[PDB]
This record gives structure tokens, C-alpha cells and sequence, in this order.
């Protein structure tokens, strides 16, 4: 209503804590750069982009597959919960994408038999990327 | 004249905070101011921003947010 | 057509499908991706109407689901959803 | 007036025979107007028409309901009626029925609950020592009602009372039945009052009645069942009179001693488990040698009770209670009768359970080759049991050949045909795997000769075998003996019976899902021919084996086949996709799947289209299902510009089923839509301004079922736009029309969020025409019931007044 | 109450009470003579359904 | 590592040629040093007023003691 | 732009603590939440340090809280609720160090709403029924079973429905083997929503409700209902059946009261004030916090002010009734959101903010010469005591927290 030109957004995720900070930094020497946040709780986490296309798309298959064989312990649906006030726009949940080494072995390969892949090699794509840019 | 249609909506009358044609800004904002509080009550970093902010224990929030939840924006008209 | 829903509180109490309607949908009658099981209240679950069909009332060979659909709009989340029959009696149609 | 209140009781006949809302209704009034009628002229008129001989099971839960409801409002005024109304229902106890004992149940609690405890005991005391035995039964069995409805602690005293008398051992029996019956009715609730009860109890086992005795004995091991695995400490003194007394007693008294003894037994620890179990278990061995059938059906359970504890030891079992077990167990009179044939089976899978499958399993292989048909049907269903459950890792050699000759000499000699004898080979081949390879060429002799000959029966029982068996005869490394006795399949297919002939195509399926579709023997290009006009019977076996095949054969070897003949297949299988049966429909689906990525989309489009028009509606959903599988197999980047060409086409009729197609695709393909709503808007945009009716209701459901089908994904853009074009069809008079908008809507709020839909409704909430007010205040409870908590957020900031405040000023704070 | 073991059993068959029935006896008869506590929700509300029924009754 | 603070801290800056923290710490209720030193002499002086055998003054240990705030 | 979410480091405030045998043997460990996340600790009594065994993330909002046993089981369950619609009940697996899902049982919508149940959890001390509650109108309850094999067993929910009626607290009392019973601190604001003079609003009292539940006839009674003189918070469970008396305590500003149904009557104690407090003199005084702890001869309840106090209550009885309440200084801690006390003589203090403590219980039973106050002392005016450095806790541990990063 205010003025004629509008902004777009091109990108939402509900994070379940509020946050008071953000900033674009790098963490570790010869690393890229994350936008790093904390939260009223005492947590910090990051934002950080993908290389290729490939990566994204083997990042969302996990994902994918994480949200029907690994639901949440109390209940709540995940996509449901990271679309909170708004819908999800252009966000990966690592910290679920993470939970694969914590399942149970033949979890794991079911999930990595979905994948085409074995699970020694997906727990070595997530290391990669959480390497790359924090510790 | 019984269909599942007219049940549906009849069902949603009875829904707390849903409102119709005849409804008031009293009783909409009512609503709202109600439901807010329960929020406030329920996510837990909300309570803990209102809690720093005025520098109050987060028992005494709560309390205090239940009480205010019996008459919140004052008496009704009429 | 004098049809509502049970819409009670639902149980443990797993609901039924006949073999004619065994796909569907208890809710909006598709037959695309059967997600979420349904569950029926103690009432309709009782005596003689023990694992009859949810939707029709005839005998049940199957379970009963909510498509995926239902349950992203969360309509697995109301009442029971057995089909009751107004017009008639309890040892009725 | 007398005459009167009969006339107004005529609820109790709205009461049965009336719909849900005069039920409810005559409910409401019999329940408000208890208090003024009286416990006299209600029960007068409700216990003649529950104790008819006419009443239906749903009438007597209705007539539960009145009593419950009544008796809430009449509380003591129906203790000059107690008597009467447990004489009418006293019965209902002992029914066959299950649900007339849960509503004698619920009718007891309920009066026992509205009189006294004092009350019942002083109507119900004199039926304790009547000299009939049906109605000591029922009195205990109401006496155990009452104790679970008021409390034990309530009916301890009283237990504690009469359990001691000294004029009539028939009370102390029933006294004693009454603890047992209250054990039997509350199951593991009964553990804080354990001590209490057995107390009470302990002191009948010495008692100078054999029958006294028997039922202190039944007492404890119902309490003990009850309590299992919890509750030891509470059973010492009756530990040791229990086995004084089956050291002493004999006949049925010493079988009720052992039953407690075995259900006893499972609570100890390991030390006094041991212990106990030798002395039982020498007593147990004599009693192994006995006449009695009863006998032996509480000895068979206090042996498979005693040998799954902790203390008890395998190499103790094997030397002292396995030889005279299987000497004088395993005979012909035992596979005789039923039940005891059950409780052995049971008892021998679970000894093996503990002893090693090897020690069962060699002492009762041999007896495969017998004389009996129902012995060697107990034999073989004992050993497939102990083998589906343990495995073969401790078979050897010399045992498995006696398992195969038997299990062959089995199958071969078998008269009478039933599952057993299948199941048993099955599991027992399936669990050997590659081991046996030595002994397939005798195997699959045999299966042919069944399969050649012999009735039909004979085959098709051959025909699951290769069905179950012919994976482990491939993984073996074998493949010329699956060829050979497929062919010999494969010239079994014009049949007589629709049974054999389903279980053929279900062995010829299973040949050729695990063989190559190369280095096969019989050729596809033969086989096919022949199927495709199986396609048309009518028996559920034989279409879903039939069309599953098919589909097998378009899955692997779709290169051994014309594109001609998968035209003729599709165009004869496309009728099966609405079939009234689920499984012929998802093999249908399957296939159908299957044949199209072996062609390809450009022909098939082509008829499916052109037969969309010439078409009517029962063969048109068909038709829509087809096309909305060709775009999941082969992408729909294939199938919507061709789609969207007969929409261009100027008429009625077709436009509708254009639309109908996209509605159901896009509903189909889910989240693979989100690269095609772009494409599809314009077409969507002019459907959705048009005077036809059932464009806007079928444009909407499209919109619906695009927006749920993508979300998560970021389209919000594109369907924003088409929220712009959804509203204005919210000022509709017609019924389906406006139930499609907000189809629409409900799915586009959660494709879009509640955000944008609040500030399109916020417009009209409070405009001054109430048309207005009536639709946006639908939109907004919609909104409001799905999401009422993200709404917190987006309510819009509204100003204080001269009196009302309105401001929300904690979302005002800063830190 | 059936069970083919319970047929078995139940075929062989050929001062306390009084201190006890005797209190039960005046203190049943004190109960009696007194004419010659929890509320229940569900029992004294309408139910969905009553109120639907009603609702459309009264329109 | 800690360093403690007196207030709630809501903002700080850094100098970028010193590279020192420059920090406001706020705190709503409460009380500044000086008007809490004040309200404590006020509190002791309406103490000793009180008119009673004086002898014995609690004033002048509630002025000394003073209870650490963390 | 396409992003990916890591965590580097996890929240570390807490909301909720609970304590029981969570594996089974005679160790005591302790359930905490994070706002998300649910973790299990167990503190050494050997060296006095806490170590987290377990941490996972649940993706929801965790409202409530406790633990529970069967009659004559040595483990202890979880039950969790949340802003799903949605009740489960948890079990810890030592072998393989997770948390096994038991049941769960679904009653309504997502989010954390006004009239859907997540908000109040209440259990009976026995462990054989469940409430779940909103803050308005709508209560269910489930009935807690055990098969033979030992496996616990869920029934269908009963409604103790109430409408126009806010909730305050709910707790479970504790009755030996009677039937169960609740009790809730209700409001009803049906008339101050029809007076325009706004004075319904005023004098409005708040209801102490009483909800028996009959396993015998399956379903629930509202058995009592009885005015109080001031609003309360929280309620307290005083151990019943044959250790104590079965009651609840109310507290409120400025007061704590007991009470029971039937011929028992209340006993109220004034909260002690500090002396020579600086503070507003129009401010009251709540008590933000609790603790039980149960021997086999005794128990105590600890008891936190808004101001860090904590208070040592004891009850005075007599056959059935109890007579006195009596209140003694403890010691001074920081604020907390939850305390525990452990056998081995040990109490787990979360705060609210900051970091927490584990102290060690030096001295029960007091050998110093502080005043005790009591509800049976004539009092025309209130109590007043001094804080004074530790005595009777010794600080043994320390867990850093960063809650809450304002910068
Ligand atoms: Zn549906
Ligand atoms: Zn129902
Ligand atoms: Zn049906």
C-alpha cells in the first residue's frame, strides 16, 4: 500500500527460536563465507549456500526421505513445523539431514538403497559440506 | 434437512473465535487478545524476550498474563 | 440425502472398508496416495457394527485411510468419521 | 395416576424404535423426568421388555443406556427393587454371548453403585450357601461385579468373613469362587491387594473339603496369572503346602495343585525355580504317564510353563524331561484329538525354543514316513514351525537327509490335499537355501510328476510350490530345470478351472521374474501371443496373476515385442483402471505404467485424446486415469501442449473433459506440477472468467489440487496470480460451484499461507452490506479453524478508543 | 465361563459370618429407614449431535 | 571466557583503532547507585527515629552489610 | 538462492526438569527441555559432575512434562506434551542410547492453540491415568494399563469438557489405590463478559475443582468445588495413601494454604519477607518454583521466591488432619525454572537464565539457631527473616549456558 515499488522475498524458514543476531563472516581460515545467526536460547547456527545444482539436489532427496522414515519424535510434521507462519522458501534442514547417523542400520540402508548410493557415502557428503564453511 | 453441509457449518459456529455477520470489533478483538496471551503462554522465546524486557521473573509473566486474560480490553458496550 | 458425519471423539478403534469402496478416501472419495489410518469412536465400534464399512456400513476387508491430501489440510483431525444414517433407525439401512 | 404414567413410559418405546434425534430427544426427557416417575413403574416397565425373547443386541445397549441414565437420578431410591432387578439380570452373566455379559456387567455396577455396599451384601448374602451350583456360580460372579465397581478394600471384610465359616463349607466354596472370579475380572489391578487376598484364601488348601481344596487351588492360580510376572513375596505361605499337597493328593484335586504350581513357578528367580521345578517335574513325569485327558492337558502346560524360566537349565531338560516326553507324547491317540494337539505342537516349538532345534527336530524327523495322514500332518506341522522360527544353522548332514526324504515322501503320499503339506515344504526349502543344491533334480521330479497328472488339485498345489520355491532354485545356480518345468508350465494354459489356472500364471510369473528374460527357454515372443487372450476372463486370479505377468514381461523384455501388439494390450487393458477390485486395478495401473514407458507417449496421446470426445462419462474416467499415467511415466512435458490443443478446439463438451483431465493429473503427479503451472495458467485464467458454470467449478478444483500438490517448493508467485483470478467467484449462488471455491481457497491458503488470505478477507468483515458480511465471514472462519495460532502474527494493529483498549504492547517492546 | 477345564473341576462335588452379617443387617436397615456424590458433565449437557438436531429444529 | 557486567547489555560498538568495546547495559525496575545509597540512608535514619531503648542501633550494621547482587 | 541450515551449537536454557530411574536401575537421572530439544543428564554422586548422555531434537514446541511408573516396574516413562495434536509417551533404551516411542495417541490441531490440550499435563501418583489440558474448555484424560508380557497399554481418552472456563494449573493427587483423582485452579468468565460495568469482572472468584475418575464405570466426576480467598498460582501434590495426608497446597500471593475435601479445615501461612528489604513496598510475593522429596519416614517440600529464597515447609498432623504449617529459611540460589531433588542428597537447580548448578545437600535436620514460622503463631503485619551465605547447600557443579545472546 505504502509505495508503488515492491520487494520480493526469496526466502522463509521458520527457526523455532528468536533471533537477535545475523551477520556474513567466515569462521574458519580457507573456508567460505555463512551468515551466521544466535538465538534468545543460547544457540548458533548457520546459513550457507550450495555449490552445484547436483549438491542441492542430493541434499533435498535426503531430506525427502528423512521426513516419511525418520518423523519427528513428538509428533509434529516437519515441513508443517519449519512453515510456521509462512510456507518453506529455498531452505534445507541439515540439522534432520544429520539425524541419518543416528538410525538404526537397516534404516540406513533402506534410505541409501532410496539414495543409489551406501551409507558410509552419504555420512560422507554431509562431513563435506559442514566442513567446507563451519567445524 | 439434515446434510453434512449444514453440519460442517454449524460445527464451525461452535469453534471458540470464529465469528459471523452480526459479530462486534468488541467481541473480534476479544478474541484475538485472548489467543495472543495463550501464545505468549505456549512459545517458550516469546515469554523469554517479554520476561528481559520488563524485568520480571517468567513465573510472574505468567501469571500476570492469566490474569489479564479475563477481561482484556476493558467492559463491553451497553 | 439425510447423511452427517459421527464428528465424536475417536479412539483406539481402527476403521473398516468393504471391498466395493476399499481405496477411497473416508473423506473426500479419492483414490490417490492412502496416507494417515483412520480411527473411529467406541460407539461406532460396538456389538454388532464391529468392523463393518465406514462408509456404506457393509462388511470390512480392509483398513481405512486419509489420503495425502486430507492430511496436509489436517482433516484427519476431527471426529470420528463414520457415515450416519438420519433418515433411518440404528438396526436399519 | 396409574394409568397414566404407562402412557407417558410410551418413551420407552420412541426409546427403541425411532431415529438418532427422537432417541435422543425421548433420552433427554425419561432422564429429566426419572426423579417424578419412581424406581417402581420404570423398572416395572424396562425389565419385561429387556428380559423378552425377541430383544435385539442394539435395543439391550439402548436399554443399558436408560438404566445407566435413571439410576444416576434415582440413587437409593431403588433399594426396595435391588432384588428384583438382580433376579431379571443375574443371567446375562453366564451367557454365551460376549456383549450380554458386558452389559450385566455394566447394569450391576451402576445398581451397585447407586445402592449401598450394604445393601448388596444383605440382598445377595442369602443365594451364598443355596444348594444349586448355577446359582452359587452367578452369586460369586455378582459378588466379583460389585467388588470391582466399589473396590477390594470395600468387600475385603466381608471375604475375610465368610471364607472362615464354620456352618457351610458351600459358602466357604463360594466365598473362595468369588476371589477367583474377582482375580479373573480385574487381571494385573489386583497386585496392591495381592497379600490381602491370598491371605484370605491360604487357609482353604488344608481344608477338609476336596472340593474347598480344588478351589483355594484355582483361587491361587488365578491370582497368579493375574499377577504374572509381578508378585512372589506374597505367595510363601501357600509355596509350601502347594507342594506338601502334590506330593500327596491324586485325581483332580492334584491337577489343580500342579495348574497353580505352573503358573506359579514363572515368578520365581533362578535359584528357587530349579529348585521347585525338580520337585514338580518328578511328580510331573508320573503324572506324563497317565489316562486322564484333562490330565495331560494340564501337564503339557505346566511343562511348557516350567521350561521357559530363567532357572531352569537346557542340559536338565534334555536328560530328564525330553526321553519320557517324547516316549509317551508323540503318538497316534495325540494326533487324534484337537485341542491336546494343539497344546502339543505348542509345547514341542517352544521346547525346542530352548533346546535347540536339532534335539526336537531329530527325534521326530523319522515319523514323517508313517502310516498316519494325521501324524505326519502334526509332525510336519511341528518341524515347519520350530524351522520358520530358529532357522537351519545347526542342521548337518544325516538330518537333512532324513528332512528330505520325509518331506518328499510327505508331499508324495498325500491323499487328502491341504496347505500344511505346501507351507511345510516351502519353509523348510526356503530356510535350507543354497545348501540344497544336491537334491533339486529329485525335487523338481517329483513336481512334475504332480504337475502332469492327478485332478487339477495336485497341480495347482505344484504350481505354488514352484511359485514359493523358484527364487532359492535360481540363487542355487540353477537354471535349466526352472526352463524345463516352465515349459512344461507354459503348455498349461488353456484350462477348464479359473483356480489352476491362476496359480499357473502365478508360477510362470515367479519362473520369469527371477530368470533371465534372455537364456530363457520358453521364448516371449510365443508366450505373449498366448496371454494376451487370458486378458479377457473374468475370474479375479486369473486377471490379476494375468495382467501382472504382462507387466513383468513390459518391464524386462519390452525389446522381444511389436509396438503393435503393446497397442492392442493398452487398448484392452484400459477398460481395467476403474475396475471394482483394488488389486486388479493397481496391477492394471502398474502395467499400464510399464507398457507406455516401453513405447512411448506421441501414438498413445493420440487415440486417448481422440477418444476423449466420441466417449461418455463411464469410460472417459478411464481414459483421464490413462493420461494421467502416461504424464507421470513419461513426463508431462509430452502430454500438456497436445492436452491444451483440444482445449483450443471451440466447444463445450470438450472443454469439460480438458479441464476434468488436467484436474486429476495434477492431482496424480503431486509435486512433479511445480514445473508446469506456468504453462498451464493462461488456459486456466480464461476458464475461470466464463459463463459456464462447471468450467469455474472444474478450473477450481485444478487450482486445488496444484496448489496441495506443490507446497514447500516456492510457486507462491504463480498461484498468487491465480488467487487473483479465483476470488471473484466467491459471490456464487450455486452449491457445488462455491463448494469448489473454497476447495480452492482451503488449499491455497496452505500452498500461500494464512498471511495473504487474511488481508484479502479483511476487506469485508465489517462491510455494511451483509451479503458481504455473510461470505467474508465464511472465508475467515475457514482461515481461522485451519492456522488460528500463525494468526497471531498477522493481525493488523487496531487504535484505543475513548473506552476499549485495543493495542497489543508487548509486540511494542523492545529490547 | 466356559472352558473344558472348568467343566472338569466343577463336576466332582457331594461365628465370623455371623458377627459380620448381623452389623450388615442393622446397618442395611438404617439405610433403609431414611425416606420411609459427584456431578456427571456428559449426562447433563447436550452432545454435538443434540445440539445440532436442536439448532436445526428451532430453524 | 566471562566478564562480568552490572546491567543488561543490549548494544555494543567496537573502536576501530583500539579495538575496544564500548557497551550500554539497562536495566527497566531498577534502581541507580545513587538513589539506592540514598534510599538506604533514608531507611536507616526513619529506622533510628523509631523511640525505644536506642541503645542498640541496627542502623549502623544494615548501612555497612551489603548483600552482593549476583 | 538455496540455503542450508547447521546447527553449531545447541540452546542451552531449560524449561521443563523431571528425575526418575530412566534405565531402569537404581541411578537417578534427569529429563531436561530445551525449547526444542530433549536431553537426558546424569550427574556422578562419586565426583559430583553432571554429563549429558542424550540429546535429540523433536521439530515442535515442548509445553509439558513428566514421568511415571507402574505398580511394581523399576523403570520410569516419559510423557511429553506439545504443540502437535498429539500425546506420546517415551522410553529410554540404555543398550542403544535412544528414545523409543511406546504410544501416541492423536485429539486435535497443530500450533500451539487456545482450546486443543498440550498445555497441563497431570498424572496420577499411582501411574494409572493421565490428564491433558487446555487452557480453556477442553480436558482428556487416558486410563495407563499393563499386559502380561509387561508392556504398557493406552486407552481410548475420556472429556471433562467445561466451557467459558480458563485453567490455571492442574495436578494429580495422590489417593492410595482409591480412584484418581485431579485438582485444577478454574475461572469461569461467563458473566464478566456480559457486564457492561465491568464490576463481574471484578469479584470474580477462582474455583479449586476436583475431577474423580471411576475405573470401575469409565468415566469422570466433578466431585468438588470450592471458592478461594485470593487467585493462586501453581498447586502442589502432598503425598497420600499411608505416608501423609492427601491434599493439595495453593499458592498465592503472599499466602501458601492447604486444603482437602471433607471435614479438613484450611491452614494458610503468610510467605516471610526479607528485613530491611529495598524493594517497592507495593509489590507482593509469589513462590515461582518447587520441589518434593519423600523418605520412608518423612517428607518436605522446598519452595523458591520470586527473590531466590527457598523455603523448607513441613506439615503438622494428627490421625488424618493436618493442623500446622511450618516455613524455615533454607538457603539463596539463583532463580529457577525448576529444581530436583535427588536421592543421595543432591539438588539440581535449573535457572531460568544463566547457568546452572548442582549442589549437595550438607545439613537436613537443622543444628543452628534460625527462627521457624508457622500458621498456628497469632499475628496481627508478617514475618521477617535475614539471607545470610550458604549453609546447608555446598556448590559442587557448574553448567555453562549462553541464554540469552542479546548481542
Ligand atoms: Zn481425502
Ligand atoms: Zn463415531
Ligand atoms: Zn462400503
Amino acid at each position: 500500500n505504502g509505495a508503488s515499488q515492491k520487494a520480493e522475498v526469496i526466502m522463509n524458514y521458520h527457526v523455532g527460536e528468536t533471533v537477535l543476531s545475523l551477520q556474513k563472516t567466515t569462521l574458519i581460515p580457507g573456508g567460505s563465507e555463512s551468515l551466521v545467526y544466535t538465538t534468545l536460547s543460547g544457540g548458533i547456527g548457520i546459513l550457507v549456500p550450495f555449490t552445484s545444482h547436483e549438491d542441492h539436489d542430493f541434499f533435498q532427496h535426503v531430506e525427502m526421505h528423512l521426513r516419511s522414515e525418520h518423523p519427528p519424535l513428538c509428533g509434529r510434521d516437519h515441513l508443517s513445523f519449519r512453515s510456521y507462519y509462512f510456507p518453506v522458501k529455498n531452505v534445507i534442514d541439515g540439522d534432520l539431514c544429520e539425524q541419518f547417523n543416528s538410525m538404526e542400520p537397516n534404516k540406513q540402508k533402506n534410505v541409501s538403497e532410496e539414495l543409489d548410493r551406501t551409507p558410509p557415502e552419504v555420512s560422507k557428503k554431509l562431513e563435506d559440506i559442514r566442513t567446507r564453511y563451519a567445524f | 434437512r439434515y446434510t453434512i453441509h449444514s453440519q460442517l457449518e454449524h460445527l464451525q459456529s461452535k469453534y471458540i473465535g470464529t465469528g459471523h455477520a452480526d459479530t462486534t470489533k468488541w467481541e473480534w478483538l476479544v478474541n484475538q487478545h485472548r489467543d495472543s496471551y495463550c501464545s505468549y503462554m505456549g512459545h517458550f522465546d516469546l515469554l523469554n524476550y517479554f520476561a528481559i524486557a520488563e524485568n520480571e521473573s517468567k513465573a510472574r509473566v505468567r501469571f500476570n498474563l492469566m490474569e489479564k486474560m479475563l477481561q482484556p480490553c476493558g467492559p463491553p458496550a451497553d | 440425502p439425510d447423511l452427517i458425519f459421527c464428528r465424536k471423539q475417536a479412539g483406539v478403534a481402527i476403521g473398516r472398508l468393504c471391498e466395493k469402496c476399499d481405496g477411497k478416501c473416508v473423506i473426500c472419495d479419492s483414490y490417490v496416495r492412502p496416507c494417515t489410518l483412520v480411527r473411529i469412536c467406541d460407539e461406532c465400534n460396538y456389538g454388532s457394527y464391529q468392523g463393518r464399512c465406514v462408509i456404506c456400513g457393509g462388511p470390512g476387508v480392509s483398513d481405512a485411510y486419509y489420503c495425502k491430501e486430507c492430511t496436509i489440510q489436517e482433516k484427519d483431525r476431527d471426529g470420528c468419521p463414520k457415515i450416519v444414517n438420519l433418515g433411518s433407525s440404528k438396526t436399519d439401512l | 395416576e396409574e394409568q397414566k404414567e404407562r402412557k407417558i413410559m410410551k418413551l420407552l418405546l420412541k426409546i427403541k424404535n425411532g431415529t438418532p434425534p427422537m432417541r435422543k430427544a425421548a433420552l433427554r426427557q425419561i432422564t429429566d423426568k426419572a426423579r417424578e416417575f419412581g424406581a417402581g413403574p420404570l423398572f416395572n416397565q424396562i425389565l419385561p421388555l429387556l428380559m423378552s425373547p425377541t430383544l435385539e443386541d442394539q435395543e439391550r445397549h439402548l436399554l443399558v443406556k436408560v438404566i445407566d441414565r435413571i439410576l444416576y437420578k434415582l440413587d437409593d431410591l431403588v433399594r426396595p427393587y435391588v432384588h428384583k432387578i438382580l433376579v431379571v439380570i443375574e443371567p446375562l452373566l453366564i451367557d454365551e454371548d460376549y456383549y450380554a455379559r458386558v452389559e450385566g456387567r455394566e447394569i450391576i455396577s451402576n445398581l451397585a453403585k447407586a445402592a449401598g455396599l450394604a445393601t448388596m451384601i444383605s440382598t445377595m448374602r442369602p443365594d451364598i450357601d443355596n444348594m444349586d451350583e448355577y446359582v452359587r456360580n452367578t452369586t460369586a460372579r455378582a459378588f466379583a461385579v460389585v467388588a470391582s465397581a466399589l473396590g477390594i478394600p470395600s468387600l475385603l471384610p466381608f471375604l475375610k468373613a465368610v471364607c472362615k465359616s464354620k456352618k457351610s463349607w458351600q459358602a466357604r466354596h463360594t466365598g473362595i469362587k468369588i476371589v477367583q472370579q474377582i482375580a479373573i475380572l480385574m487381571g494385573c489391578a489386583i497386585l496392591p491387594h495381592l497379600r490381602s487376598l491370598v491371605e484370605i484364601i491360604e487357609h482353604g488348601l488344608v481344608d477338609e473339603q476336596q472340593k474347598v481344596r480344588t478351589i483355594s487351588a484355582l483361587a491361587i492360580a488365578a491370582l497368579a496369572e493375574a499377577a504374572t510376572p509381578y508378585g512372589i513375596e506374597s505367595f510363601d505361605s501357600v509355596l509350601k503346602p502347594l507342594w506338601k499337597g502334590i506330593r500327596q493328593h491324586r485325581g483332580k484335586g492334584l491337577a489343580a495343585f500342579l495348574k497353580a504350581i505352573g503358573y506359579l513357578i514363572p515368578l520365581m528367580d533362578a535359584e528357587y525355580a530349579n529348585y521347585y521345578t525338580r520337585e514338580v517335574m518328578l511328580i510331573l513325569i508320573r503324572e506324563f504317564q497317565s489316562p486322564d485327558e484333562e490330565m495331560k492337558k494340564i501337564v503339557l502346560k505346566v511343562v511348557k510353563q516350567c521350561c521357559g524360566t530363567d532357572g531352569v537349565e537346557a542340559n536338565y531338560i534334555k536328560t530328564e524331561i525330553l526321553p519320557p516326553f517324547f516316549k509317551h507324547f508323540w503318538q497316534h491317540r495325540m494326533a487324534l484329538d484337537r485341542r491336546n494337539y494343539r497344546q502339543l505342537v505348542d509345547t514341542t516349538v517352544e521346547l525346542a525354543n530352548k533346546v535347540g532345534a536339532a534335539e526336537i527336530i531329530s527325534r521326530i524327523v523319522d515319523d514323517l514316513k508313517d502310516e498316519a495322514e494325521q501324524y505326519r500332518k502334526m509332525v510336519m506341522e511341528t518341524i515347519e514351525k520350530i524351522m520358520g522360527n530358529l532357522g537351519a544353522a545347526d542342521i548337518d548332514h544325516k538330518l537333512e537327509e532324513q528332512l528330505i526324504d520325509g518331506i518328499l515322501y510327505a508331499f508324495q503320499e498325500q491323499t487328502t490335499e491341504d496347505s500344511v503339506m505346501l507351507n511345510g515344504f516351502g519353509t523348510v526349502v526356503n530356510a535350507l537355501g543354497k545348501r540344497v543344491k544336491p537334491y533339486l533334480p529329485q525335487i523338481c521330479g517329483t513336481v512334475l510328476w504332480r504337475l502332469n497328472n492327478k485332478s487339477a488339485k495336485v497341480r495347482q498345489q505344484a504350481a505354488d510350490l514352484i511359485s514359493r520355491t523358484a527364487v532359492v532354485m535360481k540363487t542355487c545356480q540353477e537354471e535349466k530345470l526352472m526352463g524345463h518345468l516352465g515349459v512344461v508350465l507354459y503348455e498349461y494354459l488353456g484350462e477348464e478351472y479359473p483356480e489352476v489356472l491362476g496359480s499357473i500364471l502365478g508360477a510362470l510369473k515367479a519362473i520369469v521374474n527371477v530368470i533371465g528374460m534372455h537364456k530363457m527357454t520358453p521364448p516371449i515372443k510365443d508366450l505373449l501371443p498366448r496371454l494376451t487372450p487370458i486378458l479377457k476372463n473374468r475370474h479375479e486370479k486369473v486377471q490379476e496373476n494375468c495382467i501382472d505377468l504382462v507387466g513383468r514381461i513390459a518391464d524386462r523384455g519390452a525389446e522381444y515385442v511389436s509396438a503393435r501388439e503393446w497397442m492392442r494390450i493398452c487398448f484392452e487393458l484400459l477398460e481395467l483402471l476403474k475396475a471394482h477390485k483394488k488389486a486388479i486395478r493397481r496391477a492394471t495401473v502398474n502395467t499400464f505404467g510399464y507398457i507406455a514407458k516401453a513405447i512411448g507417449p506421441h501414438d498413445v496421446l493420440a487415440t486417448l485424446l481422440n477418444n476423449l470426445k466420441v466417449q461418455e462419462r463411464q469410460n472417459r474416467v478411464c481414459t483421464t486415469v490413462a493420461i494421467a499415467i502416461v504424464a507421470e511415466t513419461c513426463s508431462p512435458f509430452t502430454v500438456l501442449p497436445a492436452l491444451m490443443n483440444e482445449y483450443r478446439v471451440p466447444e463445450l463438451n470438450v472443454q469439460n473433459g480438458v479441464l476434468k483431465s488436467l484436474s486429476f493429473l495434477f492431482e496424480y503427479i503431486g509435486e512433479m506440477g511445480k514445473d508446469y503451472i506456468y504453462a498451464v495458467t493462461p488456459l486456466l485464467e480464461d476458464a475461470l472468467m466464463d459463463r459456464d458454470l462447471v468450467h469455474r467449478q472444474t478450473a477450481s478444483a485444478v487450482v486445488q489440487h496444484m496448489s496441495l500438490g506443490v507446497y514447500g517448493f516456492g510457486c507462491e508467485d504463480s498461484l498468487n496470480h491465480l488467487l487473483n483470478y479465483v476470488w471473484p467467484n466467491v459471490f456464487e449462488t450455486s452449491p457445488h460451484v462455491i463448494q469448489a471455491v473454497m476447495g480452492a481457497l482451503e488449499g491455497l491458503r496452505v500452498a500461500i499461507g494464512p498471511c495473504r488470505m487474511l488481508q484479502y478477507c479483511l476487506q469485508g468483515l465489517f462491510h455494511p452490506a451483509r451479503k458481504v458480511r455473510d461470505v467474508y465471514w465464511k472465508i475467515y472462519n475457514s482461515i481461522y479453524i485451519g492456522s488460528q495460532d500463525a494468526l497471531i502474527a498477522h493481525y493488523p494493529r487496531i487504535y484505543n478508543d475513548d473506552k476499549n483498549t485495543y493495542i497489543r504492547y508487548e509486540l511494542d517492546y523492545i529490547l | 465361563n466356559f472352558d473344558e477345564e472348568n467343566a472338569y473341576f466343577e463336576d466332582e462335588e457331594e461365628d465370623p459370618l455371623e458377627a459380620f452379617m448381623a452389623e450388615v443387617e442393622d446397618q442395611a436397615a438404617r439405610d433403609m429407614k431414611r425416606l420411609e456424590k459427584g456431578i456427571r458433565d456428559d449426562i447433563e449437557e447436550e452432545d454435538d449431535q443434540e445440539a445440532y438436531f436442536r439448532y436445526m429444529a428451532e430453524n | 571466557v566471562a566478564f562480568p557486567l552490572q546491567y543488561t547489555p543490549r548494544k555494543f560498538v567496537i573502536h576501530p583503532e583500539s579495538n575496544n568495546l564500548i557497551i550500554i547495559e539497562t536495566d527497566h525496575n531498577a534502581y541507580t547507585e545513587a538513589t539506592k545509597a540514598q534510599r538506604k540512608q533514608q531507611m536507616a535514619e526513619e529506622m533510628v527515629e523509631a523511640a525505644g531503648e536506642l541503645a542498640a542501633e541496627m542502623a549502623a550494621a544494615f548501612l555497612n552489610e551489603n548483600l552482593p547482587e549476583s | 538462492m538455496f540455503l542450508y541450515n547447521l546447527t553449531l551449537q545447541r540452546a542451552t536454557g531449560i524449561s521443563f526438569a523431571i528425575h526418575g530411574n530412566f534405565s531402569g536401575t537404581k541411578q537417578q537421572e534427569i529429563v531436561v527441555s530445551r525449547g526444542k530439544i530433549l536431553e537426558l543428564l546424569r550427574p556422578d554422586p562419586n565426583t559430583g559432575k553432571v554429563h549429558t548422555l542424550l540429546t535429540v531434537e523433536v521439530f515442535g514446541v515442548i509445553r509439558s512434562l513428566m514421568a511415571f511408573r507402574l505398580t511394581g516396574g523399576t523403570k520410569d516413562y516419559i510423557v511429553v506434551g506439545s504443540d502437535s495434536g498429539r500425546i506420546v509417551i517415551l522410553e529410554y533404551q540404555p543398550s542403544k542410547n535412544m528414545f523409543e516411542k511406546i504410544h501416541q495417541e492423536t485429539f486435535g490441531k497443530s500450533g500451539c492453540r487456545r482450546i486443543v490440550p498440550g498445555q497441563f499435563l497431570a498424572v496420577d501418583p499411582k501411574g494409572r491415568a493421565v490428564m491433558i489440558s487446555a487452557i480453556e474448555k477442553q480436558k482428556l484424560v487416558y486410563i495407563l494399563n499393563r499386559d502380561a508380557a509387561a508392556r504398557l497399554t493406552i486407552s481410548s481418552p475420556l472429556e471433562a469438557h467445561k466451557a467459558n472456563t480458563l485453567v490455571y494449573h492442574v495436578v494429580g493427587v495422590d489417593v492410595g489405590f482409591e480412584n484418581p483423582m485431579f485438582a485444577c485452579l478454574e475461572m469461569d468468565y461467563e458473566e464478566a463478559d456480559n457486564d457492561p460495568t465491568g464490576e463481574a469482572a471484578a469479584n470474580t472468584q477462582q474455583t479449586l475443582t476436583f475431577y474423580e475418575l471411576d475405573l470401575g464405570l469409565n468415566h469422570v466426576v466433578r466431585k468438588y468445588s470450592e471458592p478461594l480467598e485470593e487467585h493462586g498460582n501453581f498447586l502442589i501434590t502432598v503425598p497420600g495413601g499411608s505416608d501423609g495426608p492427601s491434599g493439595v497446597l495453593i499458592c498465592s500471593e503472599n499466602y501458601i494454604t492447604y486444603k482437602n475435601f471433607g471435614d479438613q479445615p484450611d491452614i494458610r501461612c503468610p510467605i516471610p519477607r526479607r528485613r530491611n528489604d529495598l524493594d517497592d513496598p507495593e509489590r507482593g510475593m509469589i513462590f515461582v518454583c518447587s520441589a518434593t522429596h519423600k523418605t520412608k519416614s518423612m517428607f518436605f517440600f522446598l519452595a523458591q521466591t520470586e527473590q531466590g529464597d527457598i523455603f523448607k515447609i513441613t506439615l503438622e498432623t494428627d490421625e488424618d488432619m493436618v493442623t500446622e504449617i511450618r516455613l524455615k529459611y533454607f538457603d539463596t540460589v539463583p532463580v529457577a525454572a525448576a529444581m530436583c531433588v535427588l536421592k543421595t542428597g543432591f539438588l539440581f537447580v535449573a535457572s531460568e537464565f544463566g547457568n546452572h548448578y548442582l549442589y549437595q545437600i550438607a545439613h537436613l535436620g537443622d543444628d543452628d539457631e534460625e527462627p521457624e514460622f508457622s500458621s498456628a503463631m497469632p499475628l496481627e503485619d508478617t514475618f521477617f527473616f535475614q539471607p545470610r551465605p550458604l549453609k546447608n547447600l555446598v556448590l559442587v557443579d557448574e553448567l555453562d549456558s549462553l541464554s540469552p545472546i542479546l548481542f
